[PDB]
């Protein structure tokens, strides 16, 4: 049972109670 | 979903996703995308409060559904500080020193956005930038210096939202388990990225319909990061196409507790992104407020005002402790 974030991925930071999305994006090139 | 705060949160999310979709029109598949819908909605709420006519209308339709009264309730509910969690948001509105403002405008911005209006001599602009930045920094314990770079003499107002989040993982990663690993941007272009490692109980699921792995990384607070990885990095447009409020609810329903331990591998990185949003918001229907025939007549009658410029700048830092994220939206208003 394995999750490897080794490729481009979509990212969402959100509040659980309100389901409010605070930041949205896609990470394709770390630095 | 049913609750008052939840409806306005999905409106704002709705705005966010719609914006996401415009950003894709100008993003090579090696590009990072990162922005806060709240920050941008807050800055545009302030503009809405001064809009009238066609300008107000377009803006109301973009921001969805006393509409703005439950927006301040949401922000009150979200912005909180507790063990291993901080979410803080600040609006600030600067105004031209000579310029008379209507009181219904200044009071609705103080009541719904928590900003008192500070006046500024934008004519002396070197100092104007230092003064504005110094005020912003004072009010955000030095997390946000240099939010403003430049200001025109004929600038009449500048609206600012900032938002700062710092969340500790519920399951913190061990630094000892952090080695470089090939991150594949591509089928061909790889790179060595310090990659973190942990065995914890995380909710995950395969999205069969979108050929991609979904995982929920909780923070302390009531917050978490959702991470969606397409299996083939050529599936990424159909993933990024589907993003919506309904898709979000989908992904959250498909997530169980799923609390058997999982093997997670996640990059450690700091990325930052900038935008000029004029064209994106124009496509989304808010083209009016940038015209020389824009109506911002609820702000002042002394001058005919339009939105000159809207920037959005954001930063994402993931590490073993958690995630740190800043955003800053700036709106410049001229005649």
């Amino acid at each position: 049972p394995t999750v490897t974030v080794d490729r481009p991925f979509v990212v969402l930071i959100y509040d659980e109670k309100t389901r409010a999305v605070i930041f949205m994006g896609r990470v394709a090139d770390p630095k | 979903k049913k609750s008052k705060t939840q409806r306005i949160a999905s409106a704002v999310n709705g705005l966010g996703f719609r914006l996401y979709k415009q950003v894709l029109g100008g993003a090579g598949p090696a590009d990072n995308i990162f922005f806060s819908p709240l920050s941008i909605a807050s800055a545009l709420g302030v503009v809405t409060a001064g809009a009238n006519g066609s300008t107000r209308a377009e803006l109301d339709t973009a921001l969805g559904f006393k509409s703005m009264k439950y927006f301040a309730r949401l922000n009150g509910a979200l912005y909180k500080r507790s063990a291993g969690f901080e979410l803080m948001g600040k609006n600030v509105v600067f105004s031209k020193k000579g310029l008379w403002l209507y009181r219904q405008f200044t009071r609705t911005v103080a009541h719904l956005f928590k900003s008192n209006v500070r006046s500024v001599d934008f004519g002396d602009s070197k100092n104007a930038v230092e003064l504005m930045n110094a005020y912003i920094e004072k009010v955000t314990s030095k997390k946000f210096p240099d939010v403003i770079s430049d200001v025109d003499t004929d600038t009449s107002l500048v609206i600012v939202n900032v938002i700062y989040f710092k969340g500790s993982w519920g399951n913190k990663f061990e630094p000892d388990l952090t080695k470089n690993v090939r991150f594949w941007v591509n089928s061909s272009y790889s790179m060595m990225v310090p990659t973190m490692h942990q065995r914890a109980k995380l909710s995950y699921t395969q999205d069969r319909k979108l050929r991609s792995t979904v995982v929920k990384l909780p923070y302390e607070g009531g917050a978490s990061m959702l991470v969606i990885v397409p299996h083939r990095t050529e599936d990424l447009p159909k993933v990024e196409e589907s993003v919506s409020q309904e898709q979000l609810e989908e992904w959250l329903s498909l997530l169980g507790p799923s609390n058997h331990y999982v093997q997670l591998s996640l990059p450690k990185f700091k990325i930052s992104v900038s935008y000029d949003l004029k064209a994106y918001l124009s496509a989304m229907g808010m083209s009016s407020m940038f015209s020389y025939g824009a109506d911002l007549s609820r702000i002042t009658g002394m001058q005919k005002l339009h939105v000159d410029k809207i920037t959005h700048k954001s930063v994402l830092h993931v590490n073993e402790e958690g995630t740190e994220a800043k955003a800053e939206t700036v709106v410049g208003i001229m005649a």
